[PDB]
């Protein structure tokens, strides 16, 4: 069938233009959004010590 | 006979997409900026201006001796 991605008029009224005042002036994006999504640092690095561990196979 | 398709146990995951996790949007914004910034102005005119009270007092004794 269909589905219309990235298909949307802006809000253009006194308020919302605030959130996108807001967002270019001040960066409330790029920081909550893409200095978050990096630190996810704390994991287990999921590394195999080749000479002395080693994967998975099949029969 | 031993095939694989199980009886039950299904999800599924979604096909979904959201997460607004806003996030103080819309003038509550701006607020914490403004008034952050005037409190550091506020702190100066009591310690610029103390210190040119300090200032006055260094050339205080430039000026007492030196006859």
């Amino acid at each position: 069938t269909y589905k219309y991605v990235n298909l949307r008029e802006p809000s253009m009224d006194m308020k919302s233009v605030t959130d996108r005042a807001a967002q270019t002036l001040l960066w409330t994006e790029l920081i909550r959004g893409l200095g978050m999504t990096l630190s996810y640092l704390f994991r287990e690095p999921a590394t195999i010590n080749y000479p002395f561990e080693k994967g998975p196979l099949s029969p | 006979k031993q095939d694989m398709p199980p009886v039950g146990g299904y999800g599924p995951i979604d096909y979904k997409r959201n997460l607004p996790r806003r996030g103080l949007s819309g003038y509550s914004m701006f607020a914490v900026g403004i008034g952050a910034l005037l409190f550091g102005y506020w702190s100066m005119m009591k310690w610029n201006r103390e210190r040119r009270r300090l200032q006055i007092e260094d050339f205080e004794a430039r000026i007492a001796l030196m006859p």
